RNA sequence: AGCAAUAGGAGCUU
DNA sequence: CCAAACACAAGTGGACCGTAAGCTCCTATTGCTTTAAAG
DNA sequence: CTTTAAAGCAAACGGTCCACTTGTGTTTGG
């Protein structure tokens, strides 16, 4: 993780994924300067691992691409560190039936 | 003349879940049509004498594998203006992949 | 010759018919359609292996005129020449201008032109035959005959071949 | 009406000469590919039916169907009857006769020696349990593929075969 | 008449005679040729200057 | 999992009021001789003094009535807000078995706790919105019901089951197996065209009606505007 | 049943799959070649074979039949014809496209500018969406100038070396600026160069751009033979009893014919590079505007009326257009329309039919052994007396009309028969009111047949309508099968609507002097 | 919307229609895959043999 | 291969309106084509009514086939399925 | 046993 | 370590497509004019 | 000298998309 003050240049930026089998993140600290998970309009994100994301496709019949998606510029999925095809897992109020979970799949 | 069954009609009918009923009133009371079918092609260019009980898409060479659909008659014109315009829609009744 | 066919036939069934016994009806149904009919695409259905221990199925009522849909699957056997396979066969008639040779279910009549030319016809020999020295073709013989073209028309279909070729005509 | 599991065979831009048969160079048809599949869809290897095991079939499933006609309680022109409609039964008859008039093999016994014995394309498998042959003369001019595979094995198989011929 | 488009329309139009009042209004009728293609409600109202 | 024209507004009776409140309304004790179940209103009031083996179902109960309470406190409802669209009415389930089985004359009641106790379980465990015995559809079926089970189990405690609403026996069974069938009864049908009663259901509405407001406003938000008035 | 009987079996369309058609497809599907413009004969009944009205086309008269299928004009689908081009010409829905792919490739040599070597491509390649590979090949591909061919020891990719030119578009002329190594020689890229230099194109190389090899490829998007409609499409008129002038789309065919001609006239003689242009020019103009009539910065193909030419695409689009006009909604039979009123007397699931829509309207009820003898009863009651009978249909389709047939009494009903009896007491009808804002404006109603032309309603359903009796018409739809009779009864019926899914709420309630009454 | 826009994008790309929508089955006159015609009705014989075989065809 | 074995059936035990309406029709369908009636027919005559007295009393008999969003489907005959 | 099209204009009920 | 020219990144101007539903009536127009050929 | 048929000829404001302009960065090579 490589936080940074002002900006990364495209020129720059090009090296990131370029850097096989490691994995180069970068935040700006402005933008680090509020956890927003911890905002009540977040609800709480858990990565599911692989294990469960193939218990999650087969219980609902599922391929990947028909699930609800997540970039991963996502605010959240950028927090968390989501890789393609991670799936996370999402806890929320629900005014109908009290308690939701949902699920999203990372682009 | 008729009724127009509009678009709201439709958008009705079909929130009510009335498949056949939709059905019926655009087909059977309306513009319903028999079209042949090539079973290679998929195009309308089958040749059909049906008191001679013989087929035939020439462009294939087929005469064996072609199949009749009922659909509306605006769906025929449609599909004939878009051969018109060069543009081939391919009918195929069962699927690949 | 003949090749063991997977096919099906989709069929349709009046609600009228909708008894307790109804499964072996459309067997027998299909034992009479199926029986004897040609297809220029698979030859003759001859017999069907294990007639009576066809499935059915589940059959499907088609929206708007309650007719059922069967998808009767089975394995039969057909029986399809094809040009350039020597086929055996018994001949059939005779004339000046050939003779006829049935074939599987068929009847294969070859031309004069493509007979070998020691053959000679007799339309006074008791009884009428082609003869030579050395070579007969009278009514009973065998005939390793080969196919040398094939009409597909949808009823009947009809073969005509040509015995000119070394190791054929008489046997 | 009468389909089987050949279905779409969907156009692609280009054409094929290599579409008209010619038996004496393997070119049957797209309706025989050299792997064939059930009425499960699963892959399953071509047939190519001899005519020993093809008179056995009809006669097995003739009788069968008779005793199932019959409730559970010997000859082609009697076997043949089994079926539905005259036409019907003088195909079939026409058939069977055709099939004990030239029948080798009159018995499952020596099907099944010749099955073990020679399982090569089924094609010529079958053709060389329906051509008797003296020598490799005869198979490999009527039938002219065996030249070029370089397994040939004709002597002895057809020895062992015309041996195996019950009398007539 | 080779330039009905990009002509005004319904310039001319048959003389309502279906009862004397609607004639007489007929005769006295106004049309301002802005068109429908525009949903600008502001020529529509009715203005402090119509009086 | 419900279809839409199945629910109506319903007071959750474990969301308002004081501590206090809740204590008087819900909490029993077996051993404390006043603040149990008055003894003029059931058969078996004098076996009940002294209890252990059936103070521990009761504080059970209270736990999951406390839980519920803080559930829906501090998550679902955080500002109070008690009166929701949920399935089958309940008031009107009680009052119409309470019109069935006469339940005047205030009469001894043969319904033990246990068997109240073990009725609302077996409930709370037969509300089906989703079938299998996969795991991530026990916890999606759970989750369906959890508002609807703090529902019933804020109303069908046993302080008012016994002294508010006086059921016997075959009233309460009465109670359970309409609860079943009337949730059942609730559910959305496979097939519904959800997205054309919710466009009709959305649009119909816009026929009849400094932030901007109204049409516009809706128009603004379906057309997604990278900037609004 | 109203088909007469085909061999083939009945299914449904379960895939569709667009592309191009190629020019030899077309010419194979085609039945006649059409090159003689003039319409008739030499008006000379039974026009020029080869001409826009051959009969191989098909057949538009009620006595005469199809020369290519035999049938008569209820069957008989139209045919098409071919009428090959002298030069090609772009296809006016495609030269955006064209000019993408023209940026995409070399124009010489028929390669993809930029290989694998580059890994931005290589993995634009990875794709699976054709319209986002192209985006993403076209987006990257179209800056490089040059055909390398060496891939970025000397290992070639096979390229060529030659520059790229600048294409633009003005028009339906497609430019390409050739910068040379100062004056850039901008130079008018034909069609039929453009179709050359896209013939050579791969099959992989095609696969790559996003495009088919067996159902789309880039060649087809120029046009060299045109497709001649059947008849049916364009069909001709009548306007004072003797008189007929043809549709749109035949005269603009005659237009293109004469086009091709004057182009023919041009490379068989004297021709000083000053009329070959603009006659072809006149060709491509005529072929654009036969499909598009709507091209912007250009003049429209006009009719001697003044009125532009009714397009393809014109007859495509639009409210009233083959789309939403007869597809998403159409007139349909079996319907009525009358002005609405109030009754108090009848049910809430009860409309009042006039008699004269009742007896007009009609159900197909099937002859079974439990209503032989009412049907009878209706048939001799015949179709101007209620409750009678308008049609019996016999098992093949012949129709018994029992208004000519004087001799009434002598009818027999056999099973399995259809008679089409009258609009009966409780049969169910759809019954709607426009605009239909939500589910519950158009609802099923038990029919009671009154006299006094209005139609009936009880005064509680009048809410989820918004009707009221001042003015308003409502509509009304007859289910001509059992099904919909069914589906109607059980779905869409009165009673089930009352609460509605839009707020959880009843929306028929007590109105407007019941309310009061009651108060 | 843009219907002819649309129509010739999909010639162009050979794109492939799934007719599993609506206003799809609609066009063709189908029956759509929703409401009622969201599932198929089957013959079921096991409750069929049941009956008296008088009723039977011949 | 997409059929459902009887035991892992996951939808739901009871007739849906959709299902219930579709399965009317097509039963008065066949009634009204001079089907066998398998009820003891009284006094109506109405092939709709005689499907409803033969829906109620579990005796029609047809087969709901639930297709599931992936292809697969589940069987279920109408005697099977809970009718309200 | 067979009753044109395209336009414009004025209206009806929301 | 620093100079530079061209590889590489956005900001910006100005093209197209669409605008509730259903219904009724009446009225007008459906190519026209000029030149050439044949009787 | 007149009539019929065929051919030719006129003068409303918003927003997604596409790449040319404006601008920043590299990293060879001294
Ligand atoms: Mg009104
Ligand atoms: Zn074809
Ligand atoms: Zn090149």
């Amino acid at each position: 993780i490589f936080i940074y003050q002002n900006n990364i240049t495209p020129s720059a930026n090009k090296m990131i994924p370029t850097v096989s089998p490691a994995i180069i993140e970068t935040f700006q600290e402005s933008d680090l300067v509020v956890n927003i998970t911890h905002h009540e309009l977040v609800p709480k994100h858990i990565r599911l691992s692989d294990g469960e994301k193939s218990q999650l496709l087969q219980r609902y019949k599922l391929k990947e691409s028909q699930l609800p998606r997540i970039q991963r510029e996502d605010p959240v999925a950028r927090y968390l560190g989501l890789k393609r095809g991670q799936v996370v897992k999402i806890i929320r109020r629900s005014e109908t039936s009290g308690r939701y979970a949902s699920y999203r799949i990372c682009l | 003349g008729g009724l127009r069954f509009g678009e709201m009609e439709r958008d009705c009918m079909i929130a009510h879940g009335a498949a056949g009923f939709l059905k019926e009133r655009l087909m059977e009371a309306s513009d319903a049509f028999r079209v042949h079918v090539c079973g290679i092609c998929g195009l309308m260019s089958v040749i059909a004498n049906l008191k001679k009980n013989q087929f035939e898409c020439r462009s294939c060479k087929n005469k064996t594998n072609i199949y009749q659909l009922h659909i509306p008659y605006a769906a025929k014109l449609l599909f004939q203006e878009l051969m018109a315009m060069n543009i081939a829609p391919r009918l195929y009744t069962e699927r690949s992949g | 010759m003949f090749f063991l066919k997977d096919l099906s036939l989709i069929l349709t069934l009046h609600p009228s018919y909708f008894g307790p016994q109804m499964n072996q009806y459309l067997r027998e149904k299909l034992l009479t359609d199926v029986e004897g009919t040609c297809t220029g695409q698979f030859g003759y259905i001859v017999t069907v292996l294990d007639g009576m221990n066809i499935d059915v199925g589940k059959g499907r009522i088609i929206p708007g005129s309650g007719s059922a849909e069967f998808e009767v699957k089975y394995r039969a056997v057909v029986w399809k020449p094809f040009k350039g396979e020597v086929v055996d066969a018994i001949v059939s008639n005779v004339s000046p201008i050939g003779f006829f040779a049935d074939v599987g279910p068929l009847n294969v009549f070859v031309s004069t032109r493509l007979i070998p030319d020691n053959l000679v016809y007799n339309p006074s020999n008791s009884p009428p035959a082609y003869m030579s020295n050395d070579e007969l073709i009278t009514k009973g013989s065998k005939v390793r005959l080969k196919v040398v073209g094939t009409r597909t028309d949808v009823n009947e279909i009809y073969a005509i071949g040509s015995i000119k070729e070394d190791f054929l005509g008489a046997i | 009406v009468s389909t089987s599991t050949v279905g779409a065979r969907r156009r692609r831009a280009k054409q094929q000469v290599d579409d008209e048969e010619n038996a004496t160079l393997l070119r049957l048809g797209p309706e025989f590919a050299l792997k064939q599949y059930d009425h499960d869809g699963n892959e399953h290897d071509l047939i190519a039916l001899s005519l020993s095991e093809s008179r056995l079939l009809i006669r097995e499933a003739l009788k069968a169907r008779s005793r199932a006609r019959n409730g559970g309680v010997i000859d082609d022109d009697e076997l043949a009857k089994v079926t539905s409609g005259a036409v019907a039964n003088g195909v079939v008859k026409k058939t069977l006769d055709y099939l004990n008039t030239f029948a080798r093999f009159k018995d499952e016994e020596t099907c099944t020696a010749v099955d073990q014995l020679l399982h090569l394309h089924p094609f010529e498998i079958a053709q060389l349990s329906s051509l008797g042959c003296e020598d490799v003369d005869e198979a490999i001019t009527l039938i002219p593929s065996l030249a070029a595979k370089k397994e040939v094995n004709l002597q002895r198989i057809l020895d062992e075969l015309n041996r195996l011929e019950d009398p007539y | 008449q080779k330039k009905a488009m990009s002509s005004r329309a319904g310039v001319s139009q048959v003389l309502n005679r279906y009862t004397y009042s609607s004639t007489l209004s007929h005769l006295r009728r106004t049309n301002t040729p802005i068109g429908r293609d525009g949903k600008l409600a502001k020529p529509r109202q009715l203005h402090n200057t119509h009086w | 999992g419900l279809d839409g024209t199945q629910v109506e507004r319903q007071t959750i009776d474990t969301i308002p009021g004081s501590d206090k409140a809740f204590h008087k309304r819900y909490y029993v004790d077996l051993m404390d001789e006043k603040n149990s179940i008055k003894p003029d209103v059931i058969e078996y009031a004098a076996d009940i003094l002294g209890d252990v083996e059936l103070q521990k179902e009761l504080n059970s109960e209270y736990e999951q009535l406390v839980s519920d309470r803080k559930f829906l406190r501090e998550i679902v409802f955080v500002n109070g807000d008690h009166n929701w669209p949920l399935p089958v009415n309940l008031r009107r389930i009680i009052q119409n078995a309470q019109q069935i089985f006469h339940l005047d004359r205030a009469k001894a009641s043969d319904l033990t706790i246990p068997e109240i106790i073990h009725g609302v379980r077996d409930l709370c465990k037969k509300l089906f919105v989703l079938r299998g015995e996969n795991e991530l559809i026990k916890e999606a079926q759970q989750n369906a019901t959890s508002l609807f089970q703090c529902l019933v189990r804020a109303r069908l405690a046993t302080r008012r089951i016994l002294e508010e609403f006086r059921l016997n026996r075959d009233a309460f069974e009465w109670v359970l197996g309409t609860i079943e069938a009337q949730f059942q009864r609730s559910l959305v049908h496979p097939g519904e065209m959800v997205g054309v009663i919710a466009a009709q259901s959305i649009g119909e509405p816009a026929t009849q009606m400094n932030v901007t407001l109204g049409v516009p406003r809706l128009k603004e938000i379906l057309n997604v505007a990278k900037n609004i008035k | 049943s109203q088909f007469p009987y085909s061999s083939a079996p009945l299914r449904s369309v379960k895939e569709v799959q667009f592309g191009l058609l190629s020019p030899e497809e077309i010419r194979a599907i085609s039945v006649v070649k059409i090159e003689y413009p003039e319409i008739m004969d030499e008006s000379r009944q039974r026009p020029r074979e080869g001409g826009l009205n051959d009969p191989k086309l098909g057949s538009i008269d009620r006595n005469f039949k199809c020369q290519t299928c035999g049938e008569g004009m209820a069957e008989c689908p139209g045919h098409f014809g071919h009428m090959e081009l002298a030069k090609p010409v772009f296809h006016i829905g495609f030269i955006p496209k064209i000019k993408k792919v023209c940026e995409c490739i070399c124009m010489n040599c028929g390669k993809l500018l930029l290989d694998e070597t580059n890994p931005t491509m290589a993995q634009a390649i990875r794709i699976r969406d054709p319209k986002k590979r192209f985006n993403a090949v076209w987006q990257l591909c179209k800056t490089k100038m040059v055909c390398e061919a060496d891939a970025p020891k000397v290992v070639s990719r096979g390229g060529c070396g030659n520059t790229q030119p600048v294409v633009r578009k003005d028009g339906m002329k497609l430019w390409g600026t050739w910068k040379k190594s100062a004056q850039p020689e901008r130079k008018l890229l034909t069609p039929g160069e453009i179709l050359n230099v896209f013939k050579h194109i791969s099959p992989e190389d095609c696969f790559r751009l996003g495009f088919n090899e067996d159902y789309a490829r880039p060649e087809w998007m120029i046009i060299t033979v045109l497709p001649v409609p059947p008849p049916q499409v364009r069909p001709s008129i009548a306007m004072d009893e003797t008189t007929q002038g043809q549709d749109d789309l035949t005269h603009k065919l005659s237009d293109i014919l004469k086009a091709n001609i004057n182009v023919q006239k041009l490379e068989m003689d004297g021709s000083p590079q000053h009329i070959i242009n603009e006659v072809e020019q006149l060709l491509q103009f005529h072929v654009a505007t036969y499909m598009d009539n709507d091209i912007a910065g250009q003049p429209q193909a006009l009719q001697k009326s003044g009125r532009p030419v009714k397009a393809i695409r014109a007859r495509l689009k639009g409210k009233e257009g083959r789309l939403r006009g007869n597809l998403m909604g159409k007139r349909v039979d079996f319907s009525a329309r009358t002005v609405i009123s109030g009754d108090p007397n009848l049910e809430l699931d009860q409309v009042g039919v006039p008699i004269s829509i009742a007896k007009t309207l009609s159900y197909p009820e099937t002859v079974t052994q439990y209503n032989i003898h009412r049907l009878t009863e209706y048939v001799r009651n015949g179709p101007n007396e209620h409750p009678g009978a308008k049609y019996v249909i016999r098992d093949n389709g012949d129709r018994i009309d029992l208004r000519y047939h004087k001799r009434a009494g002598d009818i027999v009903l056999q099973y399995g028969w259809k008679v089409e009896r009258h609009l009966m007491d409780d049969d169910p009808v759809l019954f709607n009111r426009q605009p239909s804002l939500h589910k519950m404006s158009m609802m099923a109603h038990r029919v009671k047949v009154m006299p006094y032309s209005t139609f009936r309603l009880n005064l509680s359903v009048t809410s989820p309508y918004n009707a009221d009796f001042d003015g308003d018409e409502m509509n009304l739809h007859v289910p001509q099968s059992e099904e919909t009779r069914a589906e109607l009864s059980q779905l869409c019926a009165v009673p089930l609507q009352i609460v509605s899914p839009q707020s959880n709420k009843p929306v028929m309630g007590i109105v407007q002097d019941t309310l009061c009454g009651v108060r | 919307e843009e219907t002819v826009e649309i129509l010739f994008e999909a010639g162009a790309a050979a794109e492939l229609d799934d007719c599993r929508g609506v206003s799809e089955n609609v066009m063709l006159g189908q029956l759509a895959p929703m409401g009622t015609g969201a599932f198929d009705v089957m013959i079921d014989e096991k409750l069929l043999t049941s009956l008296p075989a008088d009723y039977a065809p011949t | 291969e997409l059929a459902i074995l009887k035991e892992e059936r996951t939808t739901t035990p009871y007739l849906t309106k959709y299902e219930r309406a579709r399965i009317l029709g097509t039963r008065a369908l066949q009634i009204s084509m001079n089907a066998p009636v398998l009820v003891d027919i009284e006094g109506e005559t109405d092939p709709l009514q005689i499907a409803m007295k033969e829906l109620s009393q579990r005796k029609i008999p047809l087969v709901i086939r639930r297709y599931l969003p992936d292809g697969s489907y589940e069987d279920w005959g109408c005697d099977e399925l809970i009718v309200d």
